[PDB]
């Protein structure tokens, strides 16, 4: 019951993580569809400003859930060695 | 593989740049990461994927990269700071994956610059009985403590047979090196006059023995 | 969550095999894969190996290619980096790190290793005990002629640290200035010390340094000559 309200707390943080990894990819796909069309006119600087803001933002993310996904793992094996 | 400067110094407050210079293969191609080294501790992560930052470093550390080469920003620098970085990158060459840089010493600078004293000493006239030749280069108080040892032998340098240790700090908070340099007492007669040149941010002090 | 624990600092001599292992705490390294990355001392870090722990796969640098095998156990979470045919230069500080790219592990444009080990020191040197041999340092014909000279004395290959200096019985104090010692590449130390004196006293004192090792318990008294 201790060890449980520890690792679902960590489940619903890493949830919270994934989304935000999400919603910013997302971000990333309008920018590209932004380039492609842009570039269908044919046959501008603050778009590289932008790919790469977004991309230290996911990037961040992913290292946290990283790290948030070794902590539930290891706390799973803690809460089946106190079952058994 | 990876070309970076000796030391850079600066103030508390001041924004330091370390250079790294690369070839197309490593640097113009691909991700450049950056590591701070703390004296006896493991190189930790302080940059990674061109400009992208770790969890608990701070904003002040800023890494750039521009063509071949690449650069680390320190801005506000702090006694926390005082440390050995090193860049790398994945290298597509036969040299091998993963190049690091040679390292840069950076540091806060509380006392002030001190012009480095280097006294060099001929081969002994005992030593020369024992088949030996050993040239002692010694450079006493400076700051900061790096300093770049270049031997010469009548114009052209030499690389083999040298051995230069870490800089060590004095009684004074200075700083003091030593270069060591094994020939054959052959190899000595020969030459006209043996130099020790020794590089401190930038000036070059040489001082010439005569067999 | 994951940490990397290092065990194993041992010195060995020319031609011999060094196991280190890599065994993690906090976290398991499944998805990931943990490298090899050897410091020599004062010089930077170089990437030795690689392997992935689930997979099995393995990747080694030229320079060491047929001498370095490493292997990963993943039932107790340890890595092991094995070398034979030990060479001189191989004395060097030895860390173990993960990259943090799950797919795809290796030549993948990646490089990003976070968690890395305390590090172990494996030393290559065949001494055990070793006496210092003693050379007086002549000073220059330059460096005396003008208002004060400086001598000197050369203690040449001995093995362990460390060794303390003394001028004329232990009077001189006043201008001594010991060096630390130089690791060469056979793995012995060697140390200089300097002492400052005025130009004018070459002619009739005599300046004797006291050279004295403890492990060997070896004693060289050595007099300076102008």
């Amino acid at each position: 019951t201790v060890q449980v309200r520890k690792l679902l707390s960590g489940i619903v943080q890493q949830q919270s993580n994934l989304l935000r990894a999400i919603e910013a990819q997302q971000h990333l796909l309008k920018l590209t569809v932004w380039g492609i069309k842009q570039l269908q006119a044919r046959v501008w600087l603050q778009w590289d400003k932008e790919i790469s803001n977004y991309t230290h933002i996911i990037y961040e993310l992913i290292e946290e859930s990283q790290k948030q996904q070794e902590k539930n793992e290891q706390e799973l094996l803690e809460l089946d060695k106190w079952a058994n | 593989v990876l070309t970076q400067p000796p030391s850079v110094s600066g103030t508390p407050g001041q924004r330091v740049t370390i250079s790294c210079s690369g070839s197309s293969s490593n640097i113009g191609n691909n991700y450049v990461y950056w590591y701070q080294q703390l004296p006896g501790t493991a190189p930790k992560l302080l940059i990674y994927k061109n400009n992208i930052r770790p969890s608990g470093v701070p904003d002040r550390f800023s890494g750039s990269k521009s063509g071949t080469s690449a650069s680390l920003a320190i801005s506000g620098l702090r006694s926390e700071d005082e440390a050995d970085y090193y860049c790398a990158a994945w290298d597509d060459s036969l040299s091998g994956p993963y190049v690091f840089g040679a390292g840069t010493k950076l540091t806060v600078l509380g006392q002030p610059k001190a012009a480095p004293s280097v006294t060099l000493f001929p081969p002994s006239s005992e030593e020369l009985q024992a088949n030996k030749a050993t040239l002692v280069c010694l450079i006493s108080d400076f700051y900061p403590g790096a300093v770049t040892v270049a031997w010469k032998a009548d114009s052209s340098p030499i690389k083999a047979g040298v051995e230069t240790t870490t800089p060590s700090k004095q009684s004074n908070n200075k700083y003091a090196a030593s270069s060591y340099l094994s020939l054959t007492p052959e190899q000595w007669k020969s030459h006209r006059s043996y130099s020790c040149q020794v590089t401190h941010e930038g000036s070059t002090v040489e001082k010439t023995v005569a067999p | 969550a994951l940490q990397l624990v290092q065990s194993g600092a041992e010195v060995k001599k020319a031609g011999s095999s060094v196991r280190v292992s890599c065994k993690a705490s906090g976290a398991t390294f499944s998805s990931y894969s943990i490298s090899w990355v050897r410091q020599a001392p004062g010089q930077g870090p170089q990437w030795m190996g690689g392997i992935v722990p689930s997979s099995g796969a393995a990747k080694y640098a030229q320079q060491f290619q047929g001498r370095l095998t490493i292997t990963a156990d993943t039932s107790t979470n340890t890595a092991y980096l094995e070398l034979s045919s030990l060479r001189y230069d191989d004395t060097a500080v030895y860390y173990c790190t993960r990259d943090r790219s799950r797919v795809r592990y290796f030549d993948r444009e990646s490089g990003w290793f976070d968690p890395w080990g305390q590090g172990t020191l494996v030393t290559v040197s065949s001494a055990s005990t070793k006496g210092p041999s003693v050379f007086p340092l002549a000073p220059s014909s330059k460096s005396t002629s003008g208002g004060t000279a400086a001598l000197g004395c050369l203690v040449k290959d001995y093995f362990p640290e460390p060794v303390t200096v003394s001028w004329n019985s232990g009077a001189l104090t006043s201008g001594v200035h010991t060096f630390p010692a130089v690791l060469q590449s056979s793995g012995l130390y060697s140390l200089s010390s300097v002492v400052t004196v005025p130009s004018s006293s070459l002619g009739t004192q005599t300046y004797i340094c006291n050279v004295n090792h403890k492990p060997s318990n070896t004693k060289v008294d050595k007099k300076v000559e102008p």
